[PDB]
Parts: C-alpha cells; sequence; structure tokens
C-alpha cells in the first residue's frame, strides 16, 4: 500500500542521521561496536556504513552505491549517501497530496541531464599554467592540514608529502602503497619518510643479538616456511627401550637443516624474512655473516618486500635460483621513535613505501593518519583526471542556482520538482557549517548575495567563518566526484521511493 | 459470503501486480531462509520465490506459470486480467445473478473474441531475421521493465539471435531456435555502451595454465574428456601407496611417462584444446604447457550439452583414445580482457555455425545487473513465438488492444438475446483496467487521459469505411503532450501468439474461482 | 574395464545377434517400398 512508501523513507533517515556528522574533516565520528568486539573509529564513511548491515532492504542500496563510490572514485562516500537521502525527505510531503511517485522520480532525472552539461562548463583543465611541479603539491598539501593540530608542524610535513608521490608512478597511483604505523612516544615533528618497510618490535626478551646495524649492500631473500629448532610453545616427548637413546630421538631435524645453515653463507643473502615465527636457530649463524633477519612478519609486509627488489618467494633454501635475490642501496636501523625499527632505503624498483608517524599517544596519530589520506586522494585523482573543479561547497552552490532558473522555463509539474531538487542541494553546505560550528542560517543567506553576481567560483572558507573564494583557499576536488555522485544518488533515490511493498521471508 | 472474501484475498495481491506491468514496475527483494537474495522483475519468477497460502491464489499462480513455459511472455497480462474478471463478477453475484450463467457467458464471449483477432492484424512479420526487423519485436518486451535501456539492449539481443539462426525461409518442419540458445552472463565493471555480442558461450573463469590462447589456425580441434587425468589403473579401488622407498622411483617416473605418452598422441592428431570435466593433476598441467594445449575445465554437465551442438565434440568415457570422428571443430578461439579481467571466450568466424550464443553484460550497478539478466530471458521466448502458430501476425499494443475490443464486444451484446447480455457487457468493461493502470501509475489524471481513449476509437465518420487513426493507444507521456499519440511512431506491437494464448488462460483462471462455492482444508 | 595401450569380448554377443537381424531386411521386405522394420529391444 501507500503506507509502505512513507515507512521506507523514515527508515533511511535513521541511517542518514548518523552519517550527517561524519561529513567533513572536522565532523563527528560514529562509534561502531562489531560482534567481534573490535572497536574501530574513523571518519571515512565507506568502512562505517559497511559495518551497519541493516536488515532493511532499501538500506542495502546505500551500501551498494558506497562500494562503487569508494572503488571508482574513493572520495565523497559520506556526501553521496546524504544527497541520495535528502531527496527522499523533501519528497515526503509531496506524496501526501496525491502526487504519484513516478512523476517525482522522473523529474529528478530531468535535472541530471542539465547537471552533466553544467559540470563540463565548470571543469577547467590547467596543469603547467601559473603553477609548477613542486608548487602544485606544496600549496595543495597545506589545505588538508589546515584547522588541525599539525598546522604548526605542517612545514616539515609538506616536504615529506611531495616526495611520497614522486617515488611512485604518476600514471598509476594507489593510496594503499604508502603505509602508516603508529609509534607511541616522541615528538610529532621528528618523523621521516622511508621507502622501505618497518616492523613492530615484538620481542621484549633480552640477552642476545649483539650486532651493528650499519650495512653496505644487504641481499634480500624470502622464505615461505619456518626453519627453527628452539620452540617456546610445543615440546617433544621421548619414550624408548634404551636409556642412552633418549637424546637422539629429537634430533631428526638436524642433518637437512645443518646443511641449510651454510647454504645461506654460499648464497650471501643478508635479509631473511618469513611469515611464521622463527626461533633462535636462524639468528645464530647470521651473526658473523652480518645477516639481518626479523621473525613474526605479517603477511601484508612480505608482499611489499617482493615488489621492492623484484624478488620472489621460495619454499626451501635448496632450489632458490639467483634471480630471486635482491639488493637495496642502504640499510640503516635508527632509534627514531625511541625504539630500533628496521627499514629499507634506496630501492629504485620499489613499488611501495611507508610513512612513519610519531606522537605522544596512538589516538593522536590516528587523527593524523586519516588526515594524510585526504591529501593523497586529491593528488591521486589530480593526475589521471585532468578536469579539476572548485569544491568545498563552491560547485554545490552553483548547481542549485542555475536549476532554479531552468524550472521557470519548464511548464508542468516538473517546475516544483526541479525547484525542490535544487533546494535539497543546500544540505551539503549546511551540514559542513554545523559540523565545524559555524552558523548555517546566516552564511547560506549571505552567500546567495554575491553568488548571483555572475562569479561561479565562490566557496565556503573552512578556517574563519565568512564568505570567500576556494581558489585562494586552494580547496580543489576532481570532476569525477560530481559526475559519479549525481548519477548514483539519483538512481538510489528513485529505487527506494518506488517500493510499494517490503517482503521478508522467515525460516 | 466466502466467495466474496476470496476475491478480497486476491485483491490484496492484485494491487501488487498493478504496480508491476508498465514502466513503473520494480523488482522485489526476497530474502530466502538460506541467506540468499534473489532479485527479479518478472512476475512468474517472483511467484516461485513467494510462499502462497490460500489455494485460491494458487489457481492464478498455476495459470501464470503456463504463460511462462509456453509463450514465455505476457505473464502480467494473465494475472491482471484474471483478477479484474472477479471484480466485475462480484457485482453480478451481489445483484442475484447465479454464477452458472456467468461462466456460460464467458464461454460465448471468448469465442467471439478469438474470431476477431484475425481481423485486427496490422502488420505481418516476414521472418527475415534482420537486425533492423528484430528491433520491432524486442522493443516492447524490454519496455515496461527497465527504462532507458531499451535503446542499448535492442541491438545486443537482436544481434545474438541472428548468429544462432541458419539461412532458411518458408520451412516450418524442422525447428531451429530453442530456449537455451541464448545465455546471459554478468561481470563487475563496465557500462552498457561497451557491451558486445559473442557468437558462442563465454567462460569467465581462469585457464589455469601458462597458455593464454591458441593460434589463428583454422578449424581448431576440441576434445571433451570426462575421465580425469591420471595413470590408468583398476577401476575398483586402485589407490597408489608406497610401502618402501625403492618403489617410489618406479611409481613416480611411471606416472610421468604414461601421461606424457598419451598427450603426445593427442597433440599429433591436431587437437589444441582438451576439455576435462573432472579435476586435473599437478603433473598434467606441465606437459600441456609445452605442447601449446589450452587448459579448460567444465565441471558443470549442463554446459557440455550446448557445446556438442556447436563444434560437434562428444564426451569420451575413457582417456587416451582421440577418435577423429567425434572431435569438434571451431574456427577461432581467443583470450581477451572484457570487464577488467582477462578471460577465455568462445566464438566462431564462418564455418561451424554456432547454435548457442552468449551476451556479455557490463555495468557499475549490482541491482540493475541481475535485472537485465532476467529481462533478456523474457525476450528469448519472443523469438520462439515466430514459428508457424501465428508467428507473423501482430496486434497493436500499449493498451490499444484492450480498448478496441470494448466496441466490438458491446456490439455483439445486444445481438444475442437472453440473460447472456449481463456477462457479455461486464466482459468488455473488465478490459478497462489495463488503460487505467498505465495512467494511474504514471501520474496521469483519470479525468483527462481516460476520456480521450474512448474518443480515439469511437468517432463519427460519414461513411462505412473506417478512417483517421485507429492505432492510438495509452501514452505514458514523460515530457508533454495533448491527449494521446499514435503508437505506430514508436512501432510498439504485440504478437498474436502471445495475446491469443493469454486470453484462453485468463478465461479459465477466473472460471475456476467463480465455480468453487466451498473450500475445505485441514492443518498440516 | 578394458583399457588398451579387448573390445571383442563385449561385442561378441552383440555382433552375433546384430548380423542376423540385418540379413532379415535384405532377404525379407527388401524390395517392397513404403515399409519399415522396428526393433523393440526392452
Amino acid at each position: 500500500g501507500k503506507g509502505q512508501i512513507i515507512s521506507n523513507i523514515n527508515a533511511c533517515v535513521a541511517v542518514q542521521e548518523a552519517l550527517k556528522p561524519t561529513l567533513g574533516p572536522l565532523g563527528s565520528d560514529i562509534l561502531i561496536v562489531t560482534s567481534n568486539q573490535k572497536t574501530t573509529i574513523s571518519n571515512d564513511g565507506a568502512t562505517i556504513l559497511k559495518l551497519l548491515d541493516v536488515v532493511h532492504p532499501a538500506a542495502k542500496t546505500l551500501v551498494d552505491i558506497s562500494r562503487a563510490q569508494d572503488a571508482e572514485v574513493g572520495d565523497g562516500t559520506t556526501s553521496v549517501t546524504i544527497l541520495a537521502g535528502e531527496l527522499m525527505k523533501e519528497a515526503k510531503p509531496f506524496l501526501e497530496e496525491g502526487i504519484s511517485s513516478h512523476l517525482i522520480m522522473k523529474g529528478y532525472r530531468k535535472a541530471v541531464s542539465l547537471a552533466v552539461e553544467k559540470i563540463n562548463e565548470l571543469a577547467v583543465d590547467i596543469t603547467s599554467e601559473k603553477s609548477s611541479g613542486r608548487e602544485l603539491l606544496e600549496r595543495c598539501a597545506r589545505t588538508a592540514m589546515s584547522s588541525k593540530l599539525i598546522h604548526n608542524n605542517a612545514d616539515f610535513f609538506v616536504k615529506m608529502c611531495v616526495d611520497a608521490v614522486l617515488s611512485l608512478d604518476r600514471n598509476d597511483l594507489d593510496d594503499k602503497l604508502i603505509g602508516i604505523k603508529k609509534i607511541p612516544g616522541g615528538a610529532m615533528e621528528e618523523s621521516l619518510f622511508i621507502n622501505g618497510v618497518a616492523f613492530k618490535k615484538t620481542f621484549s626478551y633480552a640477552g642476545f643479538e649483539q650486532q651493528p646495524k650499519k650495512f653496505n649492500n644487504p641481499k634480500i631473500l624470502s622464505l615461505n616456511v619456518e626453519l627453527e629448532l628452539k620452540a617456546e610453545k610445543d615440546n617433544a616427548e621421548v619414550r624408548v627401550e634404551h636409556v642412552e637413546d633418549y637424546q637422539a630421538i629429537v634430533d631428526a631435524e638436524w642433518q637437512l637443516i645443518f646443511e641449510k645453515l651454510r647454504q645461506v653463507e654460499e648464497t650471501g643473502a643478508n635479509i631473511v624474512l618469513s611469515k611464521l615465527p622463527i626461533g633462535d636457530l636462524a639468528t645464530q649463524f647470521f651473526a658473523d655473516r652480518n645477516i639481518f633477519c626479523a621473525g613474526r612478519v605479517s603477511a601484508d609486509d612480505m608482499n611489499r618486500v617482493i615488489q621492492a627488489v623484484g624478488g620472489s618467494i621460495q619454499s626451501t633454501t635448496s632450489d632458490i635460483k639467483p634471480e630471486h635475490l635482491g639488493t637495496c642501496a642502504l640499510f640503516e636501523e635508527m632509534q627514531i621513535g625511541s625504539e630500533r625499527y628496521n627499514l629499507f632505503q634506496g630501492c629504485p624498483q620499489a613499488k611501495t613505501c611507508t610513512l612513519l608517524l610519531r606522537g605522544g599517544a596512538e589516538q593522536v596519530i590516528a587523527e593524523v593518519e586519516r588526515s594524510l589520506h585526504d591529501a593523497i586522494m586529491i593528488v591521486k585523482r589530480a593526475l589521471q583526471n585532468k578536469l579539476i573543479v572548485a569544491g568545498g561547497g563552491a560547485t554545490e552552490m552553483e548547481v542549485s542556482k542555475c536549476l532554479r532558473d531552468y524550472s521557470k522555463t519548464i511548464a508542468g509539474k516538473q517546475q516544483m520538482i526541479i525547484n525542490a531538487f535544487a533546494k535539497a542541494l543546500e544540505v551539503i553546505p549546511r551540514q559542513l557549517c554545523e559540523n565545524a560550528g559555524f552558523d548555517a542560517i546566516e552564511i547560506l543567506n549571505k552567500l546567495r548575495l554575491a553568488h548571483s553576481k555572475g562569479e561561479k567560483w565562490y566557496g565556503v572558507v573552512f578556517e574563519t567563518e565568512n564568505i570567500g573564494d576556494n581558489f585562494a583557499k586552494f580547496v580543489w576536488e576532481p570532476a569525477l566526484v560530481k559526475i559519479n555522485a549525481l548519477n548514483s544518488a539519483t538512481e538510489a533515490t528513485n529505487l527506494i521511493l518506488s517500493v510499494d511493498e517490503t517482503i521478508t521471508n522467515k525460516g | 459470503g466466502q466467495i466474496i472474501k476470496s476475491i478480497a484475498a486476491i485483491r490484496e495481491l492484485h494491487q501488487m501486480c498493478l504496480t508491476s506491468m508498465g514502466p513503473c514496475g520494480r523488482n522485489k527483494i526476497i530474502v530466502n531462509h538460506l541467506g540468499k537474495i534473489i532479485i527479479t522483475n518478472d512476475a512468474a519468477t517472483m511467484l516461485r520465490e513467494l510462499d502462497i497460502v490460500h489455494p485460491a491464489v494458487k489457481v492464478l499462480v498455476m495459470a501464470t506459470e503456463q504463460q511462462k513455459i509456453d509463450m514465455g511472455d505476457g505473464t502480467n497480462l494473465v494475472m491482471i486480467l484474471a483478477g479484474e474478471l472477479l471484480n466485475v463478477s462480484e457485482k453480478l453475484i451481489s445483484m442475484g445473478l447465479s454464477a452458472v450463467e456467468i461462466i456460460q457467458g464467458y464461454n460465448m464471449a471468448r469465442k467471439f473474441t478469438l474470431k476477431e483477432l484475425d481481423e485486427m492484424v496490422v502488420g505481418e512479420i516476414t521472418d527475415k531475421n534482420d537486425k533492423n526487423e528484430l528491433l520491432k519485436m524486442i522493443k516492447p518486451v524490454i519496455s515496461s521493465k527497465k527504462y532507458g535501456s531499451e535503446d542499448i539492449l535492442s541491438e545486443l539481443v537482436s544481434e545474438a539471435v541472428s548468429h544462432v539462426l541458419p539461412v532458411a525461409q518458408q520451412a516450418g518442419e524442422i525447428p531451429y531456435f530453442n530456449v537455451d540458445s541464448i545465455r546471459v552472463v554478468k561481470i563487475m565493471g563496465g557500462s552498457l555502451s561497451n557491451s558486445t555480442v559473442i557468437k558462442g558461450m563465454v567462460f569467465n573463469r581462469e585457464p589455469e595454465g601458462h597458455v593464454k590462447s591458441l593460434s589463428e589456425d583454422k578449424k581448431h580441434k576440441v576434445a571433451v574428456f570426462t575421465c580425469p587425468l591420471d595413470i590408468a589403473n583398476t577401476e575398483t579401488k586402485g589407490t597408489v601407496l608406497l610401502h618402501n622407498a625403492q618403489e617410489m622411483l618406479d611409481f613416480s617416473k611411471g606416472e610421468e611417462k604414461q601421461i606424457d605418452a598419451m598427450m603426445k598422441e593427442i597433440a599429433d592428431m591436431g587437437v589444441e584444446c582438451i576439455v576435462a570435466g573432472a579435476g586435473v593433476g599437478e603433473l598434467a598441467l606441465h606437459y600441456l604447457n609445452r605442447y601449446g594445449i589450452l587448459v579448460l575445465k567444465v565441471p558443470s554437465k549442463f554446459e557440455l550439452r550446448r557445446l556438442c551442438r556447436v563444434c560437434g565434440a562428444t564426451p569420451l568415457p575413457r582417456l587416451g583414445a582421440p577418435t577423429p570422428e567425434e572431435l569438434g571443430l571451431v574456427e577461432t578461439v581467443k583470450t581477451m580482457e572484457i570487464g577488467g579481467d582477462r578471460v577465455t571466450v568462445f566464438k566462431q568466424e564462418q564455418g561451424e555455425i554456432s547454435r548457442t550464443s552468449t551476451i556479455i553484460l557490463r555495468g557499475a550497478t549490482q541491482n540493475n545487473l541481475d535485472d537485465i539478466e532476467r529481462a533478456i530471458d523474457d525476450g528469448v521466448a519472443a523469438v520462439k513465438g515466430l514459428m508457424k502458430p501465428s508467428g507473423g501476425k501482430l496486434l497493436p499494443g500499449a493498451g490499444a488492444t484492450e480498448i478496441e475490443l470494448i466496441s466490438r464486444i458491446t456490439k455483439y451484446g445486444e445481438r444475442t438475446p437472453g440473460l447472456l447480455q449481463l456477462a457479455i457487457k461486464q466482459f468488455a468493461v473488465a478490459f478497462e483496467v489495463v488503460p487505467r493502470t498505465l495512467a494511474e501509475t504514471a501520474g496521469l489524471d483519470v479525468n483527462e487521459v481516460l476520456p480521450n481513449l474512448y474518443a480515439a476509437h469511437n468517432v463519427t465518420e460519414p461513411g462505412a469505411v473506417k478512417t483517421d487513426h485507429l492505432y492510438k493507444g495509452v501514452d505514458i507521456d514523460g515530457e508533454s503532450d495533448e491527449g494521446v499519440k499514435d503508437i505506430r511512431e514508436e512501432n510498439i506491437y504485440d504478437m498474436l501468439a502471445t495475446k491469443k494464448f493469454a486470453i484462453n488462460v485468463a478465461t479459465e483462471a477466473a472460471t475456476t474461482v467463480l465455480s468453487i462455492d466451498q473450500i475445505i482444508m485441514a492443518k498440516k | 574395464g578394458f583399457f588398451y595401450s579387448l573390445a571383442a569380448s563385449e561385442r561378441k554377443f552383440v555382433d552375433a545377434k546384430l548380423k542376423k537381424i540385418i540379413d532379415l531386411k535384405n532377404e525379407v521386405c527388401g524390395m517392397d517400398p513404403d515399409k519399415g522394420f522396428v526393433i523393440i529391444n526392452q
């Protein structure tokens, strides 16, 4: 019946209400408690919404469009869910007066055809004009770091952010290629950029391992299985018919491993890593040969080492071929972070890097880790996509303007629908002001003054509350966000409003 | 008054189907008890996932399945029309007219309608199987299901049909087009504009070997081996075991020389493709890489049936006997990247015309991905309706058929004296639900579009010969219009085999409900 | 099963009856047009 349509609209409001404070870098965060009891807190709407698992069928549409938003684009997963839900809230009083849903849903796609042609007119392609290679990455890095605790220390952080993307291919860039590990303790300005990978220092036990950490050209080799003798967990029982034979029972592993001890010496590999915990048998012979090794290496850490020197993993140490080996330029393990952490430097073939951060608490670094990801996604989409538009409410306020004038020239019921479509676009700049504390009543009223003077670049200043231009604030967003969001929000809005019945089978 | 409450129970499910037919239709999400979500726009498939309690509704469900099995199209016309026949008969039962003459009245009105279907034929399908000629039949099938995709999906479906059909004319003895000749596959990524048409089955799995694709040589030999790859041993038990290390060297080298000897004889016969329905060992993939033999594994027995009708291959119960008589021939096989992942497809060039084709779908929406998959299946049965049983004849659709029948039935009402006039008049009024449904769901006013439909088919012409436009149907508008418009502009027509078959099923559907005055059931 | 690197034992009983049936079509009803021969073979 008709009552199912209204019930489906209010069901999405409860999900949308939680995603409203998550819009913007300064907005509130959602605390989600998984059934596994692991607590995760982040401002990225993708991972957030994926943890809800709402039983309601129409709420699954928001999850489906969130995956395509994070895959094809990666930015704006929160805004695409709020914009798709806002159109359903404004259409609630229109359905109570007898207006069919088909006319309202059809009117939304009418403004989409005018929105696609509007984005192409607002897209300006500029690369080397009034800019350079270093000035492009430097000016855009301080924008995402503004209004944060790192703004005073951002001078040293921008220099490390520019060299991060230069170490990787400009045609193909991935934000996951730069790792960030939380290191408790130390100053936040003492962090450095490393091309290699670091470990967690999981060994708190003392009494061995003397060795200098300064190496010239170590050789890297991967080992798929654990080679060890001493084991802290399990144990071996020996019962036989002879008294003097109790010793030799546990020695069955000697000969074949005894030969493998000198195979590394003949090979010369100075780096040995494995995804399984390694005992003290491997660390024994490696001392004199100046061979470095680390046990209990994560699975994701070895995959980054394979792509570093171009080597490959092998099960045993016998049949390893010479092309599996690799060598870096320098290996230096310093005390940065008040603990010795191994790292690689000088790998020309390395397809990934790691950006280390320091701070007095792990929660402070977590706020910086999510803030650095926003600056990477801007550069990630500024390379492949040459169309750059003014974001932060600039383009959002421009789309609503022109659509109000196009409705006056369109006779019929589409006039109120397009006018309501442009009116619902005001939720994006509003919520951004409420999350930062600014008053959305006065700004949205005063912004419409200069907005009608013909200048389409007027944005919203995120630092000090006032009307201004995002061109001077260096707030940029790719044109792919505005194109993919309007197409996904319109399809998701027309899908839920057309539901006349909710069928759920139990058993 | 149980017969009245039985209609009210169907009325609760009647409004569900009123929102199905037409461009406003939407699929329904159904969560199975096993944790699987099946999404389809088709009503006949939807009834299979729904649990029907009252057996009175099962009569309409069983009548709906009849439309999907034979003609495959028109399931929405059968359920909606049969539900309206009970509403117009509710007034006759309350008026005091017995249900006996009501059933007898439908039998007389059904024979009068079937005789007029031959005079309502506008065009005649020549069965040319041309790409442009198939656009007229496929367009209304895709219509009233998914909006905006009717232009793109029209060229994809019509192209795959012409590939599986041979060159023949005026021959109805030997059937050609089957219902399994068109398979629909889905893959994540892409769009509708980048979709292509493949002349054969599409395999989305990995080749599981270092050989990506075969060469360009003509007439590649393909052999299907049901027996797994392994050394020949006793059929009963025959498990390989090692008692001592001495027999290890003989058993290990024995399996390597036996498999290599069988692959050498097959490679010499010219067979570049080996299809193994069972698992493949580790040592078997090493020899196939050096000989340049494509590795293909099809565990599903349903896919091997359609493969035998293309190249002509036959499954062999044994291994190592490459009989050249049962081998198949394919012109060209290639491995290309479609949808973001590299897969090995199956197609042809000229000879060995394939009787089975597969259309690849691409898109960024998961919900609409399965919608087109279920929508093409309704278009597959439309080609089957082109055979001898009134395949060439067609009737105008878009609500123009149900409105035109009103004037013809009411003319024969006053001609037949007696009490049959009550059932004949109500039989024509029941056709008014079709034009009202499209106008109500689309937001059009009833006081505007509906009176213009009656004035379109009823005019005053000073002469016996009809003139002006009789093709005006129900218009969905969507932009602007005054009154209605001609349907011949968009070329939306309905086949006679689909409409004539839907009338007989819908007539017997409402006949069963009205004839049952008592229902006795027990708990399970 | 019979694996050759044998089939005469399986076709020994089949060919004995088959060769005697095909001789009936040539000797009886061979010349007569518009006729046929059907085997039940349960």
